[PDB]
């Protein structure tokens, strides 16, 4: 194995901690210059929550890509390149609701 | 054409029709196939 | 231990509750050809298609109802179903058992092997 | 009240050697003594034996008879039978 | 083409929508397009052809404008031969 | 005795007597063939497997040659592919232009074999051949102007169908295949020839102008008409089931499919299930929400315990939704969980697997050297068993009798009688045929599932199980000791504990029965308490949706994944092929379901869960393709004989003598417009 | 004589055989391979470490000039370990000759950027990276082109379908064009064509 960017878990842990500290941030400004009528806070937790979903990662390489997307993606924010509805996208306003309970998913469809 | 006439079938139409778009003429798209599954159909006696 | 689940970008739905099947596909028996029988299919677990209210026409939801990837090896498709994180079933290859083949034998003497017809 | 008792052996594994005694041996003996009861015997691969004693209203335990001689195994048994 | 008891009228295919149907709304200022000739009648309505040979060949006329040769048996008496592609039906006299 | 011979330069050890063909395939070579199956004897006639041997001036037919020592095998040497490009000329020169017409197009042996060992272009000038069209009956369409002449069709219809009714008449290039009178080619495997024959001459009838072969999606799955659990393969366009192809499993089907499975598809498309129903103030079912009616029969199950809730299940319901109804029901306290079929309770019963399986697997018969038949007519119960029990006959000189009503099995058998008193005969050792098993090396006994349904079926199966154990006294490894089940559901469900036969509901009136597809009619509201509430979930409404209170839409086993066990006691799984219809979900869905709204939810809560719940009660349901199994002859002999019923004197008759029969006996197959077609012709 | 066939040409493939053999001996260290196609083409397979050495010889006259990138392309086979197999063509303007180098690597092991040797393997490299999953080190920027600003999987990798996981509309309410789960109309219908019958006895695999 040849590392990315990162020979060890605790510095691409390091990494991610920078990057999430540029994301929060970068948060209001966003917020400013998109014209989002989202909160400062709600961005926040909106980070918060991207950053969770990869939290199980284990390996450090596979960390150091999610970093370097990361970053790609930040780098698209800071400057105008994604529009509001590449920001706007992240919050799934348009999509209704998924119930997850099997007697929902029972009623409504086929779907497993 | 008047030099050279058309063949004549019975199938061609006799009157050309123009383009019918936004008028009650409009072609309207559907399906052309029968219903593929059919339903049981519960009894009329109560039992 | 190798997972690109994150990497891959596929939606969770499809990586968790989708089922892959590796199998290689069984001869079509309307030909006698075999060369369709040589390679390791997989493929996902079929879902909903409805028919569409203009024109019937079939619809579906599921992105991947027509993926559908060739290995060389049982243990490449399962590395990838593992590395790719969907759930797999292993179907082990069917192979057509040696057979004995006479012709003498549609001619025998006392056994029942003799044709009646040529 | 027992409602059903499943025994699960593996064939071949060394395990399972008690369970196929008992079977071989005293199930028969078991099932005159409790005609009505289904003592249900089926096959497990490469898993431990275990005892599946499904009580009234569907609550089940098992009990591991992984390396029991056919001795242990008809006291365990009889353990459930008699509760 | 005979209409249905909804008052559409029902196409070659046999296509019509029931009145449980909710489809047809899409007709209701504007028209269903259907083809009053019928493939069905119409090749029913040629003639029978009566050729002396067991065995015959339609083209389907043209040629090369037609369809791909094809050679039709006879010997039936009770059915007369028809071409796969063109639908005609020839026969051996008496 | 391997003998060493080459292909293309390359050492491949062959067993003596293996044809050129067979040691290419050991190579990968696969010589072009037109009428060379294996299953089917050796013609030669169409001639293109001819190859040339090095060394050697003229080219030999691959499959008919057997390979000599020493022997190079050049197959693609010029005068290889010049002999592929003249056979496929000359096959190619009366051949109509039907092409774009015949269904075969896309699956044509001839067009690729064409397109890989022919010509590009034809140098025939002359008119082409044309042929009579034959009828041989409802299922195969015949267009005779494509056959080559493969004669596979007669080789079949002799040697494993058994019926000598197809053949050449004529001679020269007027040589025609069919019946040279206008015979109806009636058999469980004639579908088959459909799929042998090699061009678009024999075609599907149900299946003729509806689909390219390209199109087609292809699922593979097991068939739930009969218990012999024949893999098949569903093709499926645009959602819509197609066609039924068979599948190769060596040990359960060659490659062969009966009628019923292959064209009982149909049914699959009428008179189904959509939507729950519910009965309405005038006793009419009427259509309704899966909350309400799921909510009425979880008020019923709440209402009542014990005895008073019944399950009967059907002979297609699934393993799955067999232990999701077992565990709500004992949830509910009822044990009562019967099949409709009749499986002798006393004695071991369903506690020892060996007593209620073909122990001697389908493959096994080749094997045996004996076969006693009790009561059962395995051309129409079990036809590819039957198919099997030819096919060792015809090349292991296996000898077969039977004891029941005298039937035409396609084989010649010899007739012991038809009452039941004869296995008394056999057991004492009186008769002369107990002296052959005792003899026989191999010995094998069947009891089909239909005589153990007679009243005096524990009777049956304990004569029965003295025959074996004298068998054995008199001298393992081999099992001599089977049951042929008819039903697909039979043997899951008394793996996982059903009880067999309806005699506990009949002892016990339930004011709650739930009917798992259950269309046999065995149960019915005249026996069951006058205020009965009946759920009926099930994929067709045949009898048992008609007087039930509440219908549950279920889905077939097309449109599920789902567990079924075939005689042998081997599990396969089928796979989904289309989507339920309507608002029809799968069956342990909504046994699930019905748990959540009833308060006693079932642990499993997506498919494998319920797998493991499987595991957990039969760890062999889970072990898919496996028929290991285990002999436990002696436990189940020795409680058999603790009781001593007597046989009635009524002489044993299959429940099907003949091809009608077979045709309709499940919802599915009685909704088949071809089956119905197919039962007009055999009678009329 | 033999009209239909294409006419084959010797010289040209004793020429770039004895060329292969010359970089392989020159550059052991990394070639692992050299075939010679029969369409008079040459391929140089390489370990992923002697990208930068490889083609900085190549560019530079160790008797081959080869100083223009044609292109760069990646090919995803996912039954290998490494399901990415990195393809570089070159071509020399001195010898008008064309080589191939090929290189492999896995989703989560970079390769080195060439934006050095070549510079115009910058936008190339940024499309390997966007449609398939290889990360090329050292680049002067790494991002995307050709996917959209947000698009999260990988492309042209044989996992991803062909209509993709996501859908875009123009949604009122929100006055936004609004991405959704694709659901076609029509779904894509999936032919299969491969005959039963082998085409090519050249290439048959061994039986194993
Ligand atoms: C406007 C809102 C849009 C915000 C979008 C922000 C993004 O794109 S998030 C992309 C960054 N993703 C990552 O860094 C993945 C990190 N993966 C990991 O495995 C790590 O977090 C670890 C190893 C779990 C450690 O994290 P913890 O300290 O345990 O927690
Ligand atoms: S009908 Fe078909 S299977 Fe029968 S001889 Fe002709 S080509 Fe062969
Ligand atoms: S079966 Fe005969 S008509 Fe049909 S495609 Fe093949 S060669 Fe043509
Ligand atoms: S089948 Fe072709 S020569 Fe025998």
């Amino acid at each position: 194995v040849k590392p990315i960017f990162s020979r060890d878990m605790n510095e691409a842990k390091r990494r991610v901690r920078e990057l999430y500290r540029a994301w929060y941030r970068e948060v209001p400004n966003t917020v400013h210059l998109f014209q989002l009528d989202i909160s400062v806070k709600q961005g926040r937790d909106k980070v918060r929550e991207m950053f969770m979903k990869n939290a199980h990662v284990t390996d450090p390489r596979v960390v150091d890509l999610l970093v370097i997307k990361g970053k790609m993606e930040l780098e698209e924010t800071i400057n105008v390149w994604k529009q509001r509805t590449h920001i706007m996208r992240f919050f799934h306003e348009t999509e209704a609701p998924r119930p997850t309970d099997f007697l929902s998913k029972f009623y409504v469809g086929h779907d497993p | 054409p008047t030099t050279k006439p058309p063949t004549a079938r019975k199938y061609i139409w006799t009157n050309h029709k123009f383009n019918v778009s936004g008028t009650p003429q409009q072609y309207v798209p559907y399906s052309t196939t029968r219903k593929k599954i059919q339903e049981w159909v519960p009894p009329s006696t109560p039992y | 231990k190798l997972d690109i689940t994150t990497l891959t970008g596929v939606p969770e739905e499809h990586i968790k509750t989708r089922k892959v099947r590796i199998f290689v596909p069984a001869r079509n028996n309307m030909q006698s050809g075999v060369n369709n029988t040589k390679k390791w299919k997989m493929e996902f677990d079929t879902r909903e298609r409805w028919e569409n209210p203009l024109m019937g026409w079939s619809s579906t939801a599921d992105p991947l109802s027509n993926l559908v990837l060739t290995f060389s090896t049982k243990e490449d498709a399962v590395a990838f179903a593992e590395k790719n994180g969907w759930s797999f079933d292993v179907e082990e290859r069917k192979v057509p058992k040696p057979k004995s083949k006479s012709y003498g034998a549609n001619f025998s003497w006392n056994k029942r092997t003799r044709v009646s017809t040529k | 009240g027992l409602r059903e008792i499943r025994i699960h052996l593996c064939q071949r594994s060394p395990g399972s050697q008690g369970v196929r005694d008992f079977i071989e041996k005293r199930y028969v003996e078991l099932k005159k003594a409790n005609p009505d009861l289904p003592i249900l015997i089926r096959e497990c691969s490469d898993v431990q034996p275990k005892l599946w004693a499904r009580y009234a209203f569907g609550q089940e335990k098992n009990v591991s008879l992984n390396n029991f001689s056919a001795d242990q195994v008809t006291r365990t048994l009889e353990n459930v039978l008699s509760g | 083409v005979r209409t249905s008891p909804t008052g559409e009228k029902v196409t070659h295919t046999g296509q019509a929508y029931d009145d449980g149907d909710y489809r047809r709304v899409r007709f209701s200022d504007r028209q269903k397009e259907v083809n009053e000739n019928f493939a069905i009648d119409l090749i029913a309505e040629q003639p029978v052809s009566e050729v002396g040979s067991r065995v015959i060949s339609c083209d389907g006329g043209g040629g090369a404008l037609g369809h791909p040769r094809v050679y039709i048996n006879l010997d039936k008496e009770t059915k007369t031969g028809t071409c796969g592609y063109c639908g005609l039906q020839f026969r051996q006299p008496h | 005795n391997l003998i060493e011979v080459f292909v293309d330069g390359q050492s491949v050890m062959v067993e003596p007597g293996t044809t050129v063909l067979q040691a290419c395939e050991k190579v990968g070579m696969q010589i072009p063939r037109f009428c060379y199956h294996e299953r089917l004897s050796v013609a030669g006639n169409c001639r293109m497997c001819l190859v040339e041997i090095e060394k050697a001036p003229k080219v030999v037919a691959a499959c008919a040659m057997p390979v000599m020592k020493g022997w190079n095998i050049l197959t693609n040497s010029e005068k290889s592919k010049k002999a592929r490009e003249g056979v496929m000329e000359f096959l190619l020169a009366n051949h109509p232009l039907d092409c774009p017409i015949c269904d075969q197009g896309g699956e044509c042996d001839l067009q690729d074999q064409s397109m890989m060992f022919g010509s590009d272009r034809s140098r025939f000038l002359e008119g082409k051949r044309a042929v009579e069209d034959k009828n041989i009956g409802p299922l195969v369409k015949t267009i005779m102007t494509r056959c080559i002449q493969c004669t596979r069709c007669i080789r079949f219809a002799s040697e494993i169908a058994g019926v000598d009714d197809l053949g050449t008449t004529g001679r020269g290039n007027d040589m025609q295949v069919g019946t040279y009178i206008e015979k109806m080619f009636m058999s469980e495997l004639s579908g088959n020839i459909i799929d042998i024959c090699p061009v678009g001459a024999l075609t599907s009838k149900p299946y003729a102008f509806t689909a390219r072969p390209w199109e087609t999606r292809k699922t593979e799955s097991i068939d739930v008409m009969d218990a012999v659990g024949s893999n098949i393969v569903v093709s499926t366009r645009t959602g819509e089931v197609m066609r039924i192809l068979p599948r190769m499993h060596e040990d359960i089907n060659e490659e062969w499919i009966s009628d019923k499975t292959r064209f009982a598809y149909d049914g699959l498309k009428r008179q189904r299930l959509t939507q729950p129903m519910i009965r309405n103030e005038k006793g009419l079912l009427t259509y309704t929400t899966w909350e309400d009616a799921l909510s009425r029969v979880a008020g019923m199950l709440q209402s009542f315990q014990g005895n008073d809730v019944a399950a009967i299940a059907g002979g297609l319901v699934d393993a799955e939704a067999l232990v999701a109804l077992k565990d709500l029901l004992n949830r509910v306290d009822s044990d009562s969980l019967c099949t409709e079929e009749v499986f002798p309770t006393a004695g071991a019963g369903t506690d020892l697997r060996s007593n209620y399986l073909l122990n001697t697997t389908i493959a096994g018969v080749e094997e045996a050297d004996v076969i006693l038949l009790v009561g059962t007519n395995p051309r129409f119960e079990a036809p590819l068993f039957n198919a099997r029990i030819r096919k060792s006959w015809l090349h292991n000189d296996l000898k077969v009798a039977l004891i029941g009503s005298p039937v035409d099995l396609t084989y010649r058998y010899d007739h012991l009688g038809d009452s039941p008193k004869i296995l008394q005969d056999i057991a004492s050792g009186n008769h002369p045929f107990s002296q052959i098993l005792k003899e026989a090396k191999k010995p094998m006994v069947v009891l089909g599932s239909s005589a153990l349904q007679r009243s005096d079926g524990t009777a049956i199966l304990a004569a029965v199980s003295n025959i074996a154990q004298n068998i054995r006294l008199s001298s393992g490894d081999w099992k001599v000791m089977n049951i042929l089940h008819r039903i697909a559901s039979q043997v899951a469900a008394l793996d996982l504990g059903y009880k067999p036969g309806v005699e506990a509901i009949r002892k016990n009136p339930p004011k709650v029965l739930f009917l798992l597809g259950a269309d046999g009619g065995c149960i019915t509201r005249q026996d069951l308490p006058k205020d009965c509430f009946i759920i009926y979930q099930g994929h067709h409404g045949d009898v048992g949706a008609p007087m039930a209170d509440v219908i549950l839409p279920g889905a077939a086993y097309t449109e599920k994944s789902a567990t079924y066990v075939n005689t042998e006691g081997r599990a396969q799984q089928t796979k989904v092929a289309v989507t339920p219809p309507g608002l029809a979900r799968e069956d342990w869905k909504i046994i699930r379901a019905l748990s959540e709204i009833a308060g006693m939810t079932l642990p499993y809560d997506t498919l494998d869960q319920v797998r493991s719940r499987l595991e957990e009660v039969s760890p062999n349901l889970v072990r898919y393709d496996d028929v290991e199994g285990a002999n436990y002859f002696q436990q189940a002999n020795e409680l058999s004989k603790l009781v001593n019923q007597q046989l009635l004197a009524d002489p044993l008759v299959p429940p099907q003598l003949t091809i009608k029969d077979f045709y309709m006996t499940d919802s599915i197959s009685r909704a088949s417009q071809t089956m119905a077609k197919c039962v007009k012709a055999v009678t009329e | 004589t033999r009209p239909t066939i294409r006419p084959r040409n010797d010289v040209v493939h004793k020429q770039l055989s004895a060329f292969g053999q010359y970089v392989a001996e020159i550059l052991p260290k990394y070639v692992q391979q050299v075939q010679v196609s029969c369409f008079n083409e040459l391929e140089i397979f390489i370990h992923p470490d002697g990208v930068i050495p490889v083609l900085t010889f190549l560019r530079d006259h160790t008797n081959a000039q080869f100083k223009s990138l044609a292109d760069l392309t990646a090919v995803d086979v996912p039954t290998r370990q490494n399901r990415f197999e990195i393809v570089y063509n070159l071509l020399s303007l001195r010898f008008n000759s064309r080589i191939r180098v090929k290189t492999y690597t896995d989703e989560l092991t970079p390769i080195e950027s060439s934006v050095t040797v070549y510079k115009a393997a910058n936008w190339y490299e940024r499309e390997i990276w966007d449609m398939f999953g290889v990360f090329f080190a050292n680049h002067p920027d790494l991002r995307r082109i050709l996917t959209d600003y947000g698009f999260e999987g990988h492309p042209f990798r044989k996992d991803f379908p062909l209509s993709g996981y996501v859908e875009l509309r123009y949604d009122d309410e929100v006055k936004r064009v609004v991405a959704e789960p694709v659901e076609l109309a029509q779904e894509f219908r999936k032919f299969d064509l491969n005959s039963p019958w082998e085409a090519f006895p050249a290439y048959r695999q061994p039986p194993e």
